[PDB]
């Protein structure tokens, strides 16, 4: 588990802080992904497994900065200048790069704040019938191909129940994440890519969003409520 | 004088087992694959080299995927090797630095080592929530580990120097089944394809074949002439070939119950470690004492390679479940993949 | 190549963790324990101070490591060169045992070992620590009995001095390679010090002969 | 002792007692699944570099 | 007679016996010094197998003495014409600047190598004896860097200087002044020696008050402790004694005359010429003298 954050404050700076707990910490890549009131997720720093490689968002890589301490399992995110643009709920997600590994697998609690090229995803769809037992699917699509010469397609299929932190469903192509019923389903052709539901139950309404991992800054699709 | 009758009737019954094999010896493997034509000689260069390990390389076991594997070491560490790009995914720091033996699991959540200090130890690799954790210690053998091989998830056969092999309980730790007959220290094991019986070298040069579910010896073979420290299945199930200490190999069938051909050559006076057969069975890859692997025709008794690329004893063997590839470790803390 | 790029830096970070393990234990001297069970191992070891016995201690600011296989009791020759690479090999010896049978006299039984320790094909440049103890029951069990029980071609008095002085030739006497290894033997009382003393002047004289390949002047 | 005896003479019995098969008939099965999976062997008959997982 | 050396009276000779002497001498040193040194530089670099810290040093003492090789021929022809150079201006410093930063870089690390086998044996449990091989290769170029350092001002002159029909070419000549190269000259025996002897005593001594010497190959590897103390004070000393008698040749006597000169002048230049006796016996004595 994870939590902390920061409050509201007007026009300028603030301290993020998580709290890392009981999941080996130290040799974790952490993300800051956001999500603003009513948008989609956006992605907004990272730091690596040992604070190697840090790379940060377009319109945050001048005002934040991200560092963390591996003693005490605390992860950090400051905000110098804080404009109107960025007031969101500040999640933090844990991730671990091997050959077989599923990043973003855990996605903390989140802490609100209000202050008073890239990769494209579209997905189109914006609604769906939210009948239970139905065999659904969710299509996304990509402005170039994510099938690298390594053969692995790198999509994340994420899903948001209505008042909780985001979970992973799908990692890459169709590799199904741990604890999620097999009833998901994951397949695509390198540009198009399709999410199957077999049977619907009451606890799989919410935003479904979708992620690609080839080109670091990375970006999400704005979600298809059901 | 119950025991000097006794004596009697086991060599008397053992005539009687040896008067029935040959019987059966109608012909032999030379004699019969002669028509054939050889495999001609065969060239594998080193397509890798992992580095890392900081003491003698003891043994390694091929992941199910072809793609990883896991290397045991006398430094204390075990490491899970991506063989196709030579990253290291794991490092294990063991609670005993001498072990003799390591083992993937088939569904690749588990890794196991055990050695001189008589303990059999799984891992888990899934590590739901932080690192790689140790999860049981299996305990009860007298004599060091030589040889562990998964069965399943929850079944694992281990072989020990106190002359019985044993098969375990994961979930308890308890041994299901115990194994007795051997004379000397078991070396090595190797299970069946089908997962129902295995084979174990013995120190008395005897081969005994073995059945998991009812927990008797089935089959013993002879020939050998030193210890026996390397087994292995063909690929068919119904043979297996010994790598002993005096130099030599030999293909026993499970079904005429005797030798069927050895591999010897007069400048080899070195013995063997580690045996293997490739995907289809046709070549014999056996590590010897001398610094080299060589490869032998397996049809044909005939050497057909040398796989000269380290600087000291070759340790252990491995071929992948694809094929397309061998790993050979030695105590010059390397391993090389190989075609 | 943005999760192999990161997958690339983690098996770097275990790399620099390997290297920093290896550093840590090229610094540490490993002995070896050798015995005939009841020999007084476990009383040296305190003064230094199933499966396999490990011992910790330290001496002038260097860290040993002392490995025990005495409750192993299968073939030793299928583990004895696992062990090939320790500093120096330590050899526990009663000399009150020349009497005991296991027959055989038990002290044949500790010699049998010496001999195929010393003569084996791995340790063949390895010194040798030989500690003769319970030199207290051996100086009193002479009184009331001879030596001819143990060695039958002894000529000497029944005293403590000539006594011990035989023994230790005999275990010497073993040392085929008398060019390429030392054999130390120090006599071990029951109650005594400066024993760890005597290891650490031992394994001093292997460093420099190591130190000494290194720059090739040996 | 007699005991120890006796169940090596039992086991040894079982094994007497087993269903043997001609050489001649063994041998022809390895060398018939031999040739069964003669292609499929990557070692004995090298495959084309651009299908080499370890080349490139 | 006499020269004039920028502003400084000097005087140079022009002897016969250097022509039938010093040629033959030089001859010696590099027809066997290219095959010593050379081939020793072969087994250093394709076949050997694990490099360590102490391998390292005499890598770098190695090409330190192949370089002072290939300067003999160049030596040889200025002997045989009787101190008539006819190679340039530029290649006159270049042959002096590399004849005498190669002589101080072969003393720097010879002490070092004694240095270094002071510490195996006198501090076993030392930190510097398990150094990785990036320290050795930072004191390495760390080393050679105050080898160049100390001779730069060699380059900075014009020595190709007019002695009558002649050219004579010469960082050693008879000035009544005092030099930082002459003065460095008389460092590169006096410091190193020492050391050398400071290093080579208290070895000896060691392996001795532990009883070491029993040992068959303790007693090869004592002796050879002796030999490269006693080659470096033969192939030094002689020459640094005859530069100390100039020295006092000066002081007493002066520039009013140099005749009084014309005996030490032959003498040194012949003992100099035991400076690069050194760079031959290196090989046999350091690399192949050795068990590996
Ligand atoms: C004899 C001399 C020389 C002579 C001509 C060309 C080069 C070098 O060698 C040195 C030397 O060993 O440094 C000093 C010199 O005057
Ligand atoms: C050289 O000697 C002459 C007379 O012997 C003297 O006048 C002159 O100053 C000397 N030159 C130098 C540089 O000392």
């Amino acid at each position: 588990v994870e939590s902390g954050g920061g409050l509201v404050q007007p026009g300028g700076s603030r301290k993020l802080s998580c709290s890392a707990s009981g999941f080996a910490f130290s040799s974790f890549g952490m993300h800051w992904v956001r999500q603003a009131p009513e948008k989609g997720l956006e992605w907004v720093a990272y730091i690596s497994s040992g604070s190697g490689t840090i790379y940060y968002a377009d319109t945050v890589k001048g005002r934040f900065t991200i560092s963390r301490d591996d003693p005490k399992n605390t992860l950090f995110l400051q905000m110098t200048s804080l404009r109107s643009e960025d007031t969101a709920m500040y999640y933090c997600v844990r991730s671990i790069y091997y050959y077989g590994s599923s990043p973003f697998d855990f996605w903390g609690q989140g802490t609100t704040l209000t202050v008073s090229s890239d990769i494209v995803m579209t997905q189109a769809t914006s609604s769906v019938p939210v009948t239970p037992g139905e065999s659904v699917s969710i299509s996304c699509r990509s402005s170039k191909s994510l099938l690298h010469s390594n053969g692995n397609t790198y999509l994340y299929w994420f899903l948001q129940r209505p008042g909780q932190s985001p979970q992973l469903l799908i990692y890459r192509m169709s590799n199904l994440a741990s604890g999620v019923p097999d009833r998901f389903s994951g397949s695509g052709s390198g540009t198009a890519f399709t999410l199957t539901i077999s049977r619907l139950e009451a606890e799989d309404v919410g935003v479904y969003y979708c992620m690609q991992h080839l080109e670091y800054p990375l970006t999400f699709g704005a979600g298809t409520k059901l | 004088s119950e025991l000097d009758q006794l004596r009697q009737e086991a060599e008397q019954l053992k005539n009687q087992i040896r008067d029935a094999r040959k019987a059966c010896a109608d012909a032999t493997l030379s004699q019969i694959t002669n028509n054939i034509d050889p495999v001609g000689r065969i060239q594998m260069r080193t397509r890798r080299t992992l580095r890392g390990h900081l003491a003698k390389i003891y043994a390694m076991h091929w992941g199910t995927d072809s793609r990883l594997l896991v290397s045991a070491s006398q430094d204390g560490k075990l490491i899970i090797w991506d063989s196709y790009t030579t990253n290291k995914v794991h490092a294990i720091p063991l609670r005993s630095s001498w072990v003799m033996t390591c083992a993937y699991a088939p569904s690749g959540n588990y890794v196991a080592c055990g050695g001189l200090d008589n303990i059999c130890s799984i891992y888990n690799l899934k590590t739901r929530e932080g690192n790689v954790r140790v999860s049981r210690e299996l305990a009860g053998h007298t004599g060091y580990l030589s040889c562990c091989r998964f069965l399943d998830d929850n079944q694992i056969v281990t072989s020990s120097g106190d002359t019985t092999c044993a098969l375990w309980d994961i979930e308890t730790g308890q041994q299901t089944t115990t194994f007795t007959g051997h004379t000397g220290d078991v070396m090595s094991l190797s299970l069946a394809p089908d997962t129902r019986l295995f084979v174990s070298g013995a120190c008395d040069a005897s081969a005994k074949l073995w059945d998991v579910r009812e927990g008797m010896c089935r089959q013993t073979f002879t020939g050998h002439e030193s210890d026996i420290n390397a087994i292995c299945f063909f690929p068919n199930g119904n043979a297996f070939a010994t790598g002993s200490d005096d130099a030599t190999c030999r293909l026993f069938d499970l079904r005429a119950d005797q030798e069927l051909m050895t591999y010897s050559h007069d400048n080899i006076i070195c013995g063997i470690t580690s045996v293997s057969f490739s995907k289809s069975g046709r070549l014999l890859l056996a590590g010897y004492d001398d610094f080299n692997c060589n490869v032998w025709d397996a049809l044909k008794a005939d050497r057909a390679g040398v796989l000269a690329g380290h600087d000291n004893r070759v340790s252990c063997l491995g071929v992948t479940d694809d094929g397309m590839a061998v790993a050979t470790g030695s105590w010059d803390s390397f391993l090389k993949i190989w075609n | 190549s943005a999760e192999d790029k990161a997958a690339v830096e983690r098996s770097k970070m275990i790399d620099r963790n390997l290297r920093e393990d290896g550093e840590k234990a090229a610094r540490e001297v490993k002995l070896l324990l050798l015995g005939a069970g009841e020999s007084g191992k476990s009383t040296i070891v305190k003064q230094m101070k199933t499966g396999i016995v490990e011992t910790h201690f330290t001496f002038k600011d260097l860290h040993f490591k002392m490995f025990d296989v005495g409750a192993q009791r299968s073939e030793r020759k299928k583990w004895i060169h696992c062990f090939e690479g320790v500093a120096a090999i330590i050899f526990c010896v009663a000399l009150s045992d020349y009497d005991l049978v296991l027959e055989m006299n038990r002290m044949h039984e500790s010699m049998k070992l010496f001999d195929s320790i010393c003569n084996n094909k791995w340790f063949t440049d390895t010194s040798i620590i030989l500690f003769l103890n319970k030199k207290d029951l051996f100086e009193e069990k002479i009184k009331k009995s001879p030596l001819t029980i143990c060695y039958q071609e002894y000529a000497g008095s029944n005293t403590y001095e000539e006594a011990a002085a035989y023994i230790q030739c005999q275990f010497e006497d073993l040392n085929k390679r008398k060019d390429t290894k030392e054999i130390y033997t120090h006599f071990t009382c029951s109650t005594d010090t400066k024993n760890v003393q005597f290891v650490f002047d031992a394994v001093t004289d292997v460093i420099i002969k190591n130190n000494l390949k290194d720059c090739g002047l040996f | 002792s007699i005991a120890q005896a006796r169940k090596l003479v039992e086991q040894l019995k079982m094994e007497a007692n087993i269903d043997r098969i001609k050489v001649s008939k063994a041998a022809a099965d390895l060398m018939a699944y031999c040739e069964a999976h003669a292609k499929e062997d990557p070692l004995l008959t090298p495959v084309p570099a651009s299908e080499n997982p370890f080349r490139e | 007679h006499f020269l004039e050396i920028d502003k400084k009276n000097c005087c140079v000779f022009r002897d016969d016996f250097i022509v039938k002497v010093l040629p033959p001498v030089l001859g010696l040193e590099f027809i066997f010094g290219l095959l010593g040194n050379g081939l020793a530089l072969w087994i250093f670099c394709f076949h050997l197998k694990s490099w360590k810290s102490s391998r390292i040093f005499l890598f770098n003492l190695a090409v330190a003495d192949f370089l002072l090789i290939i300067c003999l021929p160049f030596l040889m022809d200025n002997y045989v014409r009787r101190w008539d150079w006819k190679f340039g201006d530029i290649p006159c410093r270049l042959m002096l600047f590399m004849l005498a930063m190669n002589r101080q870089g072969s003393i720097i690390f010879l002490t070092v190598v004694a240095v270094d086998r002071y510490f195996r044996v006198v501090h076993p449990h030392h930190a510097l004896n398990k150094i990785s091989n990036r320290t050795a290769a930072i004191i390495s170029c760390l080393l050679w860097g105050i080898t160049i350092g100390l001779t730069v001002h060699l380059l900075k002159k014009k020595m190709p200087i007019q002695n009558g029909g002649a050219n004579l070419c010469s960082s050693f000549s008879i000035c009544h002044t005092f030099q930082w190269h002459e003065a460095m000259f008389l460092l590169e025996f006096f410091l190193p020696l020492g050391i050398i002897l400071f290093c080579s005593a208290r070895i000896i001594w060691s392996l001795r008050q532990r009883q070491m010497d029993r040992h068959a190959k303790i007693k090869r590897a004592i002796t050879f402790i002796m030999v490269v103390a006693i080659v470096f004070v033969i192939c030094f000393l002689p020459s640094v004694v005859v530069r100390i008698r100039i020295f006092w040749l000066l002081h007493t006597s002066g520039t009013q005359n140099c005749e009084v000169y014309r005996s030490v002048d032959l003498a040194f230049f012949i003992t100099l010429s035991f400076t690069y006796m050194n760079s031959m016996l290196d090989p046999v004595v350091y690399y192949f003298s050795s068990p590996s």
